[PDB]
DNA sequence: TGCGAAATTCCATGACA
DNA sequence: ATTGTCATGGAATTTCGCA
DNA sequence: TGCGAAATTCCATGACA
DNA sequence: ATTGTCATGGAATTTCGCA
């Protein structure tokens, strides 16, 4: 406050006040004479007053602010004063984006044998066929073979119908799925502990997660568009086509087919291979083992060159689901608990509660 | 001659009428000859109508080149003849009268029938939920003529349920008696 | 046909047919040894047919419907024949989506003088305010200087009754805006052909053209926000309030606010700017003059590595605007008419019309 | 001292009643002193509340650092006040019976009238429409004085409507003829 | 022992409510 | 307590056929 | 005639139904 | 007949204060 500036009108030196200027008196407030033009420094006392003002007028960030103040006022490193208020304003806090980009995505590890892992998911809705509005889609980890069951819901029921048929065949170790409401039932936890299968979830509001069936999805609506074109969009009879067809498929970059990858051999479908004809079953069976093994795996791609990574005890804040018109998209600060891994995050949320979290769905919180 | 494959040949079979079970009175078996594999599906009746209804879920995963069935009505239709020529599936008769497919597939239809016996006393009517646990059980058994189950022929991998009791498929005192009585 | 698979089984060299390989008949069919396996090859005249059933098993593109072929067949450039059906197929083409990226975009000129160029667009439908909905949003193109009126619906009639008051102050020479009803209906330009105002249209479902008035929307909506943490949002009543804010914020890369830009001077608000008290109106009128033509600039950024653009007689498709469930996502090819720049061109559309439109709403036809 | 600027000093006053247009009786005029910028706004009275509604539309595109007025009962009531003070706007009053302004306001504040009656006659009850048309031809008349118009001065560039016609402002015999009629 | 053409591999792009 | 994916078609690169 | 710190500029990121 | 934009806050770079 006035210490500090009368010190400086009497021509001693202060630590931040540069020698070289002249400070002076005049109407009433200590004045200074910079190159830009003649600026009023006001007492700390004030100061905080000030940023916040000239913050208020639109919640600035930083620049916008100090081109405000410094309009009248200087002072010794302005900067960190906005920068200290930017960082207490809960408003812009909880509404403004981020400029920081997530860091690289995982690619986990293709699970090693077919029904060690599951992937499941909705379609829809879709137009009413027979009665039908919904696709479960099912699809094995390791191979990409996937069954579709025509459903009426989205509902745990349905689900648990679906996988009573395709479990006739074989239990997976794994079902992994994201948080709709068919899959965090208690009906349908108790529906998989019953059989020994462990339910994984994905973090919530993040697909991509389930991107194994999720991509699968898209192929099985573009081959029901490109089968129903000119047509009208009867999909329930085309559900056990679309689902062989997809099932003998070539992935160019494995050269196999999900059914080759789950069976090591072609059923009597169009165009079967045949070079294992000579081959006894577990001479061919012994070759799928070998081809399994060997498939090509993608590495995680390079950080973009603003990425951030979070650590443990970081304020970074959620994503709001679904957020009303005119509110913040983004949650007050929360605190990270646990680093699972360099995409997936434990925090302390917004209520009180432990939450983990893709890294997607967070940013971290602007100076510190 | 080229070896032995799953999808060589299916036999398929009606069992029943059963007991009324969610209003379904057959069971459509069928049998892969190489692995042993068996697809078992409920119909309400052994007609070419829901013979083609079930084989067209088990021809959504796998299509086998020739099909092994007796001279049952639903087979041997013209109906019948038609669906397997649209898929390019070849239709095989045993004579009349005279039943006959492979040792193991014999074998795998006995076994069926009797796990399906054995089950049913006590809950004669329900046989529906249970066939799930029925095709896990028959296709986890071990055989002794090859060193693999069904599973493993099939997949190349172990299952995640093995089915380390290897049972008794015998009735009991208490089921004979049962059973007995519920033919009363 | 059958000429020239004879000549082959006698042993003449038929060009495409590498010499080097033993070709025979064998269960009324030629046959070949090759590396892989010994494969069919079929007479000339089958090979459509082939191509086509294993394209059509699942609606595979190059690769995949090769796969399945090489099973069984041999002959020579099989892909020549695959990419001949892909381009036939009218399912594929119109279904599929494209793996080519739009060229970089223009950085069109800033607006030489305020009242050049305005940019209008609707915000809307909010939570209703004194049964208000809807914001119309003029943004002066040189400026940035924004005007904001509240309105019941996004129509002509409030469009006109808005701008007769924003008129009272100036005519602007061209008003830019998108295809919304309000903006295209002929109310609205006889409104316009009266004042001697020039009506421009975006191409149609393309907000980036209308960019300078979408990116101010952007910013009336983040301070309304943030005006409205923890409070009903009664928006009304802050239009005029955050108008006033955001008309006097500096732009941290211009060191300029829209105010400034339009007057030169700033007015009674806070943290007003004092430099030029001591010039004549004049003399601020002519550094005016001379920050106008001075502000930054920026370029039209690097093409991605596998962009495309657009060139006369080109087949191309236009996206579909809203394509129902299980439906194409793009038109029948239509061909490029004309150029009007790299990122814009004339197409003759999927009935007989000319129609400009963006290059994002575009792909190239695949397979020529 | 400094040379003048606009929003330094805004001159108000209220003309009418008029003729209903619309619903409105007057209108609120406002002259920026340096350029000689009008704007113009119909209300229903000559009230504090009228006022304000009015110069927050205007107050939420410039600021002006002095308001001028007459002794007008709007202007100095201390609503008017406690809204000035909230927006940081000097009051200036000129002493009762004596208005003065600067010889540029006068001028502008006669032009304005003038305009006004000229327009009305014929159509007394159309003006609400035509108040744009008003303050565009008066924005865009050239100043004898300053070389420029208030529209020049304001934004420091030509506009697309100038006014060429530097018009009669008189009445004609015809007008004058109907404006003698009007008041009958 | 190198060439021109074909075949295969690479890989950015975009869509899975 | 978890984690993106992969068909697609031009382009880049490798291999093939021949000498 | 170079240093440490502050100030300014750069610029990827993301949202405008 | 047309065409992206620009606030944001860390990082990179330049300038400032002093010697
Ligand atoms: C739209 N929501 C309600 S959601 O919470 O986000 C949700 C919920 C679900 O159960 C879903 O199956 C899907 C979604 C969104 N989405 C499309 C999508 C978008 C981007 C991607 F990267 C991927 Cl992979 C997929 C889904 O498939
Ligand atoms: C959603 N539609 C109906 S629309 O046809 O696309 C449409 C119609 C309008 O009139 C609009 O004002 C806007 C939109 C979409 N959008 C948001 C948006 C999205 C991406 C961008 F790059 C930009 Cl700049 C803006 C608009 O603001
Ligand atoms: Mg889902
Ligand atoms: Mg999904
Ligand atoms: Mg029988
Ligand atoms: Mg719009
Ligand atoms: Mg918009
Ligand atoms: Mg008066
Ligand atoms: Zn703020
Ligand atoms: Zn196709």
């Amino acid at each position: 406050l006035d210490a500090e500036l009368d010190q400086l009108l009497q021509g001693h030196y202060i630590k931040g006040y540069p020698k070289q200027y002249t400070y002076f008196l005049e109407d009433g407030k200590v004045k200074v004479s910079r190159p830009e033009g003649v600026k009023i420094i006001p007492p700390q006392s004030d100061r905080q007053k000030i940023v916040l003002q000239a913050h208020n007028l639109a919640h600035t960030g930083r620049e916008a602010t100090l081109l405000k103040i410094a309009n009248l006022y200087w002072w010794p490193n302005m900067r960190k004063d906005v920068v200290k208020q930017l960082g207490r304003c809960q408003q812009c806090l909880i509404t403004n984006a981020s400029n920081k980009a997530s860091g690289p995505i995982l690619r986990p590890d293709r699970p090693q044998k077919p029904f060690d892992k599951f992937f499941i998911d909705y379609i829809g809705p879709l137009p009413p066929s027979q009665g039908y509005l919904y696709v479960l889609v099912v699809v094995d980890g390791m191979t990409g073979f996937t069954w579709l069951y025509p459903t009426k819901a989205p509902s745990t029921s349905a689900t648990v119908k679906s996988l009573n048929v395709l479990t006739s065949i074989a239990i997976p170790k794994v079902i992994h799925s994201d948080q709709g409401a068919a899959f965090t039932s208690s009906t349908f936890a108790e529906w998989a502990k019953e059989r020994g299968i462990h339910l994984e979830f994905s973090t919530p509001y993040h697909p991509q997660s389930s991107g194994k069936v999720e991509r699968k999805n898209s192929d099985i609506k573009r081959l029901l568009t490109k089968l129903l074109v000119g047509r009208p969009t009867k999909w329930y009879d085309l559900l056990p086509v679309v689902q062989l067809a997809l099932n003998n498929t070539y992935s160019p970059v494995l050269k196999y087919t999900p059914h080759q990858l789950l069976f090591g051999i072609d059923s009597n479908t169009p165009f079967a291979n045949q070079d294992t004809l000579d081959l006894t079953r577990e001479e061919e069976l012994s070759l799928l083992q070998e081809i399994r093994t060997s498939l090509y795996h993608p590495s995680t791609p390079p950080a973009s060159s603003r990425s951030w990574s979070p650590v443990v005890g970081q304020l970074v804040q959620e994503r709001v689901a679904r957020p009303a018109s005119l509110r913040p998209r983004w949650h007050k600060p929360s605190t990270v608990l646990k680093v699972l891994n360099p995409r997936t995050v434990v925090i302390l949320d917004h209520l009180g509660n432990n939450r983990t979290v893709s890294i997607d769905n967070l940013k971290p919180t602007s100076h510190q | 001659d080229r070896p032995q494959k799953p999808f060589d040949k299916f036999f398929i079979d009606y069992i029943g009428p059963l007991p009324p079970s969610q209003g379904y009175l057959y069971v459509l078996v069928v049998v892969d000859g190489m692995t042993g594999f068996t697809w078992l599906y409920p119909t309400k009746a052994p007609s070419t109508s829901a013979t083609v209804k079930s084989l067209n879920v088990l021809t959504s995963i796998a299509i086998p080149k020739v099909i092994h069935s007796d001279q049952g009505a639903a087979f041997t239709s013209s109906t019948f003849a038609e669906w397997a020529k649209e898929r390019g599936i070849h239709l095989e008769f045993s004579t009349p009268y005279h039943p006959q497919s492979s040792g193991k597939v014999e074998r795998k239809n006995s076994d069926i029938k009797r796990l399906l016996t054995k089950l049913l006393v006590g809950r004669p009517t329900k046989w529906y939920d249970l066939l799930p646990v029925v095709q896990l059980a028959l296709n986890n058994t071990y055989s002794p003529v090859l060193k693999y189950t069904p599973h493993q022929l099939l997949f190349g991998i172990d299952s995640n349920t093995p089915f380390a009791n290897q049972d008794t498929l015998d009735l009991t005192r208490e089921e004979e008696l049962s059973l007995l009585q519920e033919i009363r």
